[PDB]
């Protein structure tokens, strides 16, 4: 699980965002779509051109979900459980895709906050993203 | 694998700027901290007992440079990667028995380290080309399993 | 991959006894039931809304058989697997976009189906050879990703 | 999460496996070694020959630990906390390996109780083995 040091590490770097949910979420997805084009299959209905309004709107929701999880880090399930239905039951997102997006979020962090993404904070952030991924794919288990 | 002119330019462009030694040390050390099981292949390196120990470790630091140098060999011959890594595939596969999944976690870490070093210069197209690179390298490094 | 005399024997001996229609249908149904995200690729097939429905689905049953006939193409030409599976690689990779991790899961399910159908005749040596064949089939089928 | 039906399936199929626990553990292990020989690196102290006393004895323990998890199915993490420390912290077992062991255990159950390993029981058993794999690698998370 996440240690008290992990929870502290995550909240710290999320404060460092922190008014940057919209742009970081959007950047995360854009990176995901160009780096891993196979993930575009889940968004046939979006205009997938860079900077499209739908991606901006969607990235905002993705970031806010992550912030809500940082806020309720003691029970991540409790707070993002509604999303598993959507991702796993409705959308049938392949579990491999959660790592990809995680990867892109970490990159977006590294780009903007390179000194704050210390190996220890990177490890704690990894733990956090994987636990989020676990909650979203929970209807698979 | 096919490399477009733009991919080739993005790869060689960034590579000229890469601190092989520090980026190398950083990537390996991150691997061992973020994915603690990989420490098992490095028992010869001594103290892997804390993040600080791992970051401080001279053999970790030195091995990192040569792993990144070897990524550089891929950059340097993009069309001959499978040959360049053949002897290394045997070592990793036959001698060391490293699950190829871990080649993938190393590539991902290298992306994150390259992101931190290059900041906004590490554009989406750049992340995409470099990700392909580490993917092509993992695949050539795994071919002795197949 | 090289093939021993012993492996070639274990594969061909067992294959001649495989119920292609039944093992085929079962392995495809189990894939859909144990790993429900794989249901996304099978929307043309209709009702996959429960295990019963999945097991009753004729299109699941018929596709199941073709998938196992395909593994038999590999059996029939063991050194020529890469080329046998080339068009299928473009389809699954270029057209369908199936993550190769799912190739591995299906192969795992098929080994389990072979185990249930053969019981003690599915010796450890036999499993090891059959696991190997599916591993090489999945690798050939992922070729267009690389 | 394992549903109440998942738990009944698992509990049920383990009831048919109880008398042969020790034998089954050994067979799963043996299958792992020949099918996935790289797993042997974890056992340099063992005589890895089929039917050796160390494999037979270790196989009993592994099967007993699964039986114990089935006995505390409502809370697998509480009952296998000890083993996580051993597997993740002392041993550095690569997470990919747990799937290899789980696969072999499934081969073994299928071999001895084919009618019993219906697609649904298979689904639930898989879920169970995964959760157990998840506990034993929790120290990584
Ligand atoms: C753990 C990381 C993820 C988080 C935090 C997350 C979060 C969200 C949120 C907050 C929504 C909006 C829900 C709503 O409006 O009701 C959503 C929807 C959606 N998500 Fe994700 N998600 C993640 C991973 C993924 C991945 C990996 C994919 C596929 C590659 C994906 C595909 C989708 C799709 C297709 C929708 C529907 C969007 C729409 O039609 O507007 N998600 N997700
Ligand atoms: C995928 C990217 C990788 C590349 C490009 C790479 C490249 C190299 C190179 C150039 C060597 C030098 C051999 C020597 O001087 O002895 C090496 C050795 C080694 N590799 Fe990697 N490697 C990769 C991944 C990994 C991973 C993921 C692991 C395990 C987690 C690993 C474990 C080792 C070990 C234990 C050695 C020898 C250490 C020693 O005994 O000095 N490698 N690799
Ligand atoms: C692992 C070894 C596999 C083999 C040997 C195999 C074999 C085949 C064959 C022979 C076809 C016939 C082409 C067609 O009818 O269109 C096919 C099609 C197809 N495959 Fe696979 N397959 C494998 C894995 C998978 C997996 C893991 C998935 C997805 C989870 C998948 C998804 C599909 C789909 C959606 C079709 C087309 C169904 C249709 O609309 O007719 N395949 N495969
Ligand atoms: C979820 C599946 C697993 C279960 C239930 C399990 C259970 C156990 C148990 C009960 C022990 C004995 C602790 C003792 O000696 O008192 C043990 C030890 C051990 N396990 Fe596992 N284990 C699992 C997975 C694995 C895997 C995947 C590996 C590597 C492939 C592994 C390698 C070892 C080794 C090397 C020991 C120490 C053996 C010795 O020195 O006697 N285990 N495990």
């Amino acid at each position: 699980v996440l240690s008290g040091t992990d929870k502290t590490n995550v909240k710290g770097i999320f404060s460092k965002i922190s008014s940057h949910a919209e742009e970081y979420g959007a950047e995360t997805l854009e990176r995901m779509f160009i780096t891993y084009p196979q993930t575009k299959t889940y968004f046939p209905h979006f205009d997938l051109h860079h900077g499209s309004a739908q991606i901006k709107a969607h990235g905002k929701k993705v970031a806010n979900a992550l912030i809500e999880a940082v806020n309720h880090i003691d029970d991540i399930s409790g707070a993002l459980s509604k999303l598993s239905d959507l991702h796993a039951q409705k959308l049938r997102v392949d579990p491999v895709n959660f790592k990809l997006l995680g990867q892109c979020f970490l990159v977006v962090v590294a780009i903007h906050h390179p000194s704050a993404l210390t190996p220890e904070v990177h490890a704690s952030l990894d733990k956090f993203l994987c636990a989020v991924g676990a909650v979203l794919t929970a209807k698979y288990r | 694998v096919q490399w477009s002119a733009e991919e080739k330019q993005l790869i060689s462009g960034l590579w000229g700027k890469v601190n092989v030694a520090d980026c190398g040390a950083e990537a390996l050390a991150r691997l061992l901290i973020v994915y603690p099981w990989t420490q098992r292949f490095f028992a010869s390196f001594g103290n892997l007992s804390s993040p600080t120990a791992i970051l401080g470790n001279p053999m970790v630091r030195a091995h990192g440079k040569k792993v990144l140098t070897s990524f550089g060999d891929a950059v340097k011959n993009l069309d001959n990667i499978k040959n360049t890594f053949a002897q290394l595939s045997e070592l990793h596969c036959d001698k060391l028995h490293v699950d190829p999944e871990n080649f993938r976690l190393l590539g991902d870490i290298l992306i994150i380290v390259l992101a931190a070093h290059f900041t906004k210069e590490f554009t989406p197209e750049c992340q995409a080309a470099w990700q392909k690179l580490v993917r092509v390298v993992a695949h050539a490094l795994a071919r002795k399993y197949h």
